[PDB]
RNA sequence: GGGACGCUACGCCGCGACGAGUAGGAGGGCCGCUGCGGUGAGCCUUGAAGCCUAGGGCGCGGGCCCGGGUGGAGCCGCCGC
RNA sequence: CUAAAUACCGGCACGAGACCGAUAGUCAACAAGUACCGUAAGGGAAAGUUGAAAAGAACUUUGAAGAGAGAGUUCAAGAGGGCGUGAAACCGUUAAGAGGUAAACGGGUGGGGUCCGCGCAGUCCGCCCGGAGGAUUCAACCCGGCGGCGCGGUCCGGCCGU
């Protein structure tokens, strides 16, 4: 009973899981955001076997499924009620995100906007 | 430092070359729209004005 | 003209709006609402241009004429159809192809028509 | 714009583009200009001949304003008067030869680099080259000293 | 395994000029398509003398495009510059000319239109010839530049004449023992 | 705009002068508006506060249209006492709640003869601009 | 003699070949921070910044957007600097 | 002997900032050249924030009291006197899981939790047919307005000429 796309693809992802700094669960100091190693004795700037995996082009996602939702569209920032009409050409395509700030007052002008407009909205019932 | 080169000098023909290209952009409809400008119900975008 | 004009806009508007791998532009007459130099309202001598009606029922089919080009009061004249589904999408192919008026959006004006109708249809 | 420089790149390289082995101390080669009878021989010789050594005499109170003896060439002589009394010099049938007075343009030598249309001149000059003055007779010219 | 070299496996050269100025990507956008629909290597010449950089489509001298069309292609010919028609002082007569130049100086719009002559823009060439058709294209000195007297062999070399870098010319700045026979050896 | 270049438009200048402002200026500071009845008869915009003035409160949270006089004027807190305008303390006793001079109208003055010097004075100035600028 | 899409031409599309890397060099960042000129009839006590999060996700990645909690007063997107 | 153009990190009074924001900016945003140290010449800190308003917790009860438990103020004590927001290292407690090759990690699965999909009868959109209905309803004409084009083969008149 939601909005449905006009194609639905089959997303396929060459990895998933995260690339991981370094040591990063050895330090507290040493966050989860990936930094590449350049030391001249580190296993992981030289590809050694069984240790960690360094992000390469070789990763990226195909060009027909990138940046797409696994609901089948695209997502798009929307803070105001202005801003939905832009999207009702692009209805079978790219979806509505309403914004963090956005009051509750103004979410609930949104959406039924976005009903009349039939443009699908990845949070409708935010806040209530 | 206080004398870094906060000034910087630009040719009499290159000031005076911007100012002929800002006052043409001015008179197109389309351009000053891309301002931001709310002037749709204006009569003429060359606006003149009597001296009064 | 057409072509200078447009190398000014294509960056530095205030209309254009870009986010999440995307580009817009928020124009008044531009229709399917991309950045584009066919699709732009403001840019060429001829524009189609199709809007909600201001009573909520109908579509208003916005129509620039060439005479007062620096005259944006006069540029523009606006007629309302109110008609039925069938015959309002008749009129706005009849007015594009049939006068030769920029050609190359009358299927897009028809698109934008097709659900700007819809949008006003009471909701299930 | 400090974003556009190569400072913003190096952020997380270890030696900063200065290398590993060579590190970027202070003063390697010394300071300045130094080295030219030693170690910097090569590039003193290869790229600055004849820095080294004194030649010519030596003159203690130099003025610039004695020597101030500015030249012009037969090229750009017609260009000190206007265009209009280059035309007229060879409509006139009486021959009169129009007067350019080179000390009054701001020069002082003429010289004879340029080809000179065939048309009488008088030419005022501080001073004249012998080339330059055979160009003017040629032409059925005279050249005019003046102080 | 491939024993290739990828060292100039990417070959260096302009797709695009680099100034941001409209009237230059306008006549660009103008000659890309006559490049690529046309046949003429004329709209190959003049699409990559477009891209170029300013030192390298040097001012053509108005003398050196008279002395080019006193041994022209045999006189109706129009001349096409890629780069700016300066003035000569130095000349005295000038014919009427037909000229094709991105831009052209104040000076000389008055003396070639003087004699009688005719200059067009580039986009008027097209549309007086779309394939070049009886046209001369023109340069002006590339190595014409001072620049250039300081390139080549470097100085204190043996036959190698080259202009140095030298602050200001003088008795007692590089004259002494790299150039004079009598202290040390000379070149 | 203001153009007076010897006049501060510094946030951090105008708030020393404000905070640290000696007691006869604070006095200026504390300028209510009449109420309207008394606007016509005096011709007088606003007016600095006294000891014995009666009050109704506009905003805040005791507004009304009660009428109670000031009780003191306490210029170090920018805080004056009106009589009814109090709160319950724990204890018992009653405490009076500080209302700004900016959220007061004035219904009734305090008339003496330096306070009347100054009505025809602050009146006399207020028709000036009715010759001078018509 | 009465008709699908397209084309931010700095865009879109088709063919083949290739993809290691220390020092080092170059390019692209709709990666990130701060302030300024424009711009969004931008967000905001019906809740800003900041912080926490066993949620939903996106991008190879730098990082980013929503969901929940706390918080009480500012903040951000785009074009240039 | 002699003013003016000239200099001015001290002093008086100013105005301003593409500057910095309590480990920054003067050492000093605060009882700062203060506390403190050295015989002396001298060296020289740390330290901003309750709340809009103290409305700063009346009163009852345990304890000798410090400290609590009720009650009360406030929009909020989850703002309760060095009190705005309260992160990490670290510690205490609750819930879940696990535990003889120190712990931790990459790839691949599997199991258990966590909330979410608000899924639990699974798509609608156009074209054609059927029959039930309901309209003020179609094409074609007349009138008025508006717009486009015209090679009107060259209609007429204006305006300009980089």
């Amino acid at each position: 009973a939601a909005l449905r796309p006009l194609v639905k693809p089959k997303i396929v992802k060459k990895r998933t899981k995260k690339f991981i700094r370094h040591q990063s669960d050895r330090y507290v100091k040493i966050k989860r955001n990936w930094r590449k190693p350049r030391g001249i004795d580190n296993r992981v700037r030289r590809r050694f076997k069984g240790q960690i995996l360094m992000p390469n082009i070789g990763y990226g996602s195909n060009k027909k499924t990138k940046h797409m939702l696994p609901s089948g569209f695209r997502k798009f920032l929307v803070h105001n009620v202005k801003e939905l009409e832009v999207l009702l050409m692009c209805n079978k395509s790219y979806c509505a995100e309403i914004a963090h700030n956005v009051s509750s007052k103004n979410r609930k002008a949104i959406v039924e906007r976005a009903a009349q407009l039939a443009i699908r909205v990845t949070n409708p019932n935010a806040r209530l | 430092k206080t004398w870094r080169r906060w000034h910087r000098r630009v040719n009499t023909t290159q000031k005076r070359y911007a100012i002929c290209s800002a006052l043409a952009a001015s008179a197109l409809p389309a351009l000053v729209m891309s301002k931001g400008h709310r002037i749709e119900e204006v009569p003429e975008l060359p606006l003149v004005v009597e001296d009064k | 003209s057409a072509h200078l004009q447009w190398m000014v806009v294509r960056n530095c508007s205030s209309f254009l709006i870009k986010r999440n791998k995307q580009t817009y532009s928020t124009e008044p007459n531009n229709l399917k609402a991309r950045n584009s130099f066919r699709y732009n309202g403001l840019i060429h001598r001829k524009t189609v241009g199709v809007e909600p009606a201001a009573d909520g029922k109908g579509v208003v089919v916005v129509m620039k004429r060439r005479s007062g080009q620096r005259k944006p009061a006069t540029s523009y004249v606006r007629t309302t159809i109110n008609k039925n589904a069938r015959a309002t999408l008749s009129s706005i192919r009849h007015m594009i192809r049939k006068n030769k008026y920029h050609p190359d959006l009358r299927m897009a004006a028809i698109r934008r028509a097709s659900a700007i109708l819809r949008s006003q249809k009471p909701v299930m | 714009p400090s974003r556009l420089r190569k400072t913003r790149k190096l952020r997380g390289h270890v030696s900063h583009g200065h290398g590993r082995i060579g590190k970027h101390r202070k003063h390697p080669g010394g300071r300045g200009n130094a080295g030219g009878m030693h170690h910097h021989r090569i590039n003193f010789d290869k790229y600055h001949p004849g820095y080294f050594g004194k030649v010519g005499m030596r003159h203690y109170h130099l003025k610039r304003n004695q020597s101030f003896c500015p030249t012009v060439n037969l090229d750009k002589l017609w260009t000190l008067v206007s265009e209009q009394t280059r035309v007229n010099a060879a409509k006139n049938k009486t021959g009169a030869a129009p007067i350019i007075d080179v000390v009054r343009s701001g020069y002082y030598k003429v010289l004879g680099k340029g080809k000179l249309p065939k048309q009488p001149v008088i030419v005022k000059a501080k001073f004249f080259s012998r080339r330059a003055e055979e160009k003017i007779k040629g032409v059925g010219g005279a050249c005019v000293l003046v102080a | 395994g491939v024993d290739i070299r990828h060292n100039k496996d990417r070959k260096v050269r302009r797709k695009e000029p680099k100034s941001q100025d409209i009237y230059l990507r306008l006549l660009v956008k103008l000659y890309r398509f006559l490049a690529r629909r046309t046949n003429s290597t004329f709209n190959q010449v003049v699409l990559k003398r477009l891209f170029m950089s300013r030192t390298n489509r040097p001012p053509l001298s108005l003398s050196r495009m008279i002395r080019k069309m006193k041994l022209p292609g045999r006189e109706n010919k129009t001349a096409v510059v890629v780069g700016t028609v300066t003035d000569d002082v130095r000349v005295q007569e000038v014919p009427k000319l037909k000229v094709c130049a991105l831009r052209v100086t104040s000076r000389a719009r008055s003396r070639i239109l003087k004699a009688g002559g005719k200059i067009l823009t580039f986009d008027q060439l097209a549309l007086d010839s779309p394939k070049g058709r009886g046209t001369v294209l023109l340069s002006g000195p590339r190595k014409g530049r001072e620049v250039y007297r300081h390139f080549g062999k470097a100085p204190g070399t043996p036959h190698s004449h080259t202009k140095p870098y030298v602050r200001s010319k003088g008795r007692k700045f590089e004259r002494a023992r790299g150039r004079r026979a009598s202290r040390g050896y000379k070149n | 705009m203001k153009f007076n270049p010897f006049v501060t438009s510094d946030r951090s200048k105008n708030r020393k002068r404000h905070f640290n402002a000696p007691s006869h200026i604070r006095r200026k500071i504390m300028s209510s508006p009449l109420s309207k009845e008394l606007r016509q008869k005096y011709n007088v915009r606003s007016m600095p506060i006294r000891k014995d003035d009666e009050v109704q409160v506009v905003r805040g949270h005791y507004k009304g249209q009660q009428i109670g006089k000031v009780v003191q004027v306490y210029r170090k807190k920018y805080v004056i006492y009106i009589e009814r305008v109090q709160r319950e303390k724990a204890n018992g006793t009653t405490v009076h709640v500080g209302i700004h001079p900016s959220k007061v109208v004035i219904t009734r003055l305090k008339l003496d003869k330096d306070r009347k010097k100054i009505l025809e004075r602050k009146a006399k100035s207020r028709q000036v601009g009715k010759e001078k600028g018509k």
